[PDB]
């Protein structure tokens, strides 16, 4: 299907230490497959899936010095913008930075992003025409000023219409074994009694990839939209993802309740009753 | 701009005294990115505990897994305990192998 | 691959 690349920059300065800490990590759609972190003994970029640990020594070696400079880089940012809002230099500040590109079924560029954030809020963001900036604030007009002079937008789609693209199509074909995998989920409904006359039963989704996915409870083909008691979904710690959808049920009429589970591998929703 | 984070403490794979699993606290929604997370078992912090690398969402808050090997058993009790800036005290949240 | 193209680029 539809596939993205993304990369996601944060730089927290310290007061005294002065250096910020500068950390990136690297996904294709929902799979971290690189990281870098400044605080490490000997700051590299590392291969974190399996795919891309067949990247030759100029590989590590040359991200490892982006990332080097984009460290300095951010650190002479993150001056600026106190300069720039009138922070003293005591105070700790973020500045998180994601971009990357997406490509449709035949790989032909989708779209391409790159924007940033200062302490959780929107700061400046690349438009969809790859050539314009949208400023969210007075300081982030002065940053746009200045990227509007040294033609910054030109420099940004040089990347996300080629390399950034044609990585991701390298990647995708490098990881196809699990990067063109949909892994459905696997499913099943607990039953855990409250009184004599309430239950509970939990529709449960394990094992699966992507992390999008809709569990929704019906009783007689009815949505239950209030009423479900929903988990955030949550990694299991081998790239695959967890998600559980509950409802308080009258005992006796359990069989009345049906989970319906929609995801990118199935292509017809599950229907899970208990048992 | 300043959240609290979510918390949940989950296994890996459906619980079974006597198999080993992981152990999973999953810390997100938060901002800064300071944090501070222990696994406990049955009150004590246990020793080694990785994490992931920080990534955030589209919202630009933070999360992070920090995660054990662990085997489950009928009486011990696991929990997670968090702080955060946006945290009067430290949050801990038991391990319920249902959810 | 990251964005190399940017990494000197100050806001």
């Amino acid at each position: 299907g539809s596939h993205s690349m993304r990369y996601f920059y944060t730089s927290v300065s310290r007061p005294g230490r002065g250096e910020p800490r500068f950390i990136s990590v690297g996904y294709v759609d929902d799979t971290q497959f690189v990281r870098f972190d400044s605080d490490a003994a000997s700051p590299r970029e590392e291969p974190r899936a399996p795919w891309i640990e067949q990247e030759g020594p100029e590989y590590w070696d040359r991200n490892t010095q982006i990332y080097k400079a984009q460290a300095q880089t951010d650190r002479e940012s993150l001056r600026n913008l106190r300069g720039y809002y009138n922070q003293s230099e005591a105070g700790s500040h973020t500045l998180q930075s994601m971009y990357g590109c997406d490509v449709g079924p035949d790989g032909r560029l989708l779209r391409g992003h790159d924007q940033y954030a200062y302490d959780g809020k929107d700061y400046i963001a690349l438009n969809e025409d790859l050539r314009s900036w949208t400023a969210a604030d007075t300081a982030a007009q002065i940053t746009q000023r200045k990227w509007e002079a040294a033609r910054e937008a030109e420099q940004r789609r040089a990347y996300l219409e080629g390399e950034c693209v044609e990585w991701l199509r390298r990647y995708l074909e490098n990881g196809k074994d699990k990067l063109e995998r949909a892994d459905p989920p696997k499913t099943h409904v607990t039953h855990h009694p409250i009184s004599d006359h309430e239950a509970t039963l939990r529709c449960w989704a394990l094992g699966f990839y992507p992390a999008e996915i809709t569990l929704t409870w019906q009783r007689d083909g009815e949505d239950q939209t209030q009423d479900t008691e929903l988990v955030e979904t949550r990694p299991a710690g081998d790239r695959t993802f967890q998600k559980w959808a509950a409802v308080v049920v009258p005992s006796g009429e359990e069989q009345r309740y049906t989970c319906h589970v929609q995801h990118e591998g199935l292509p017809k929703p599950l229907t899970l009753r208990w048992e | 701009i300043q959240r609290t984070p979510k918390i949940q403490v989950y296994s890996r794979h459906p619980a079974e005294n006597g198999k080993s699993n992981f152990l999973n606290c999953y810390v997100s929604g938060f901002h800064p990115s300071d944090i501070e997370v222990d696994l406990l078992k049955n009150g004590e912090r246990i020793e080694k505990v990785e994490h992931s690398d920080l990534s955030f969402s589209k919202d630009w808050s933070f999360y992070l897994l920090y995660y054990t090997e662990f085997t489950p058993t009928e009486k011990d009790e696991y929990a997670c305990r968090v702080n955060h800036v946006t945290l009067s005290q430290p949050k801990i949240v038991k391990w319920d192998r249902d959810m | 691959h990251p964005n190399g193209y940017k990494s000197l680029s100050t806001l």
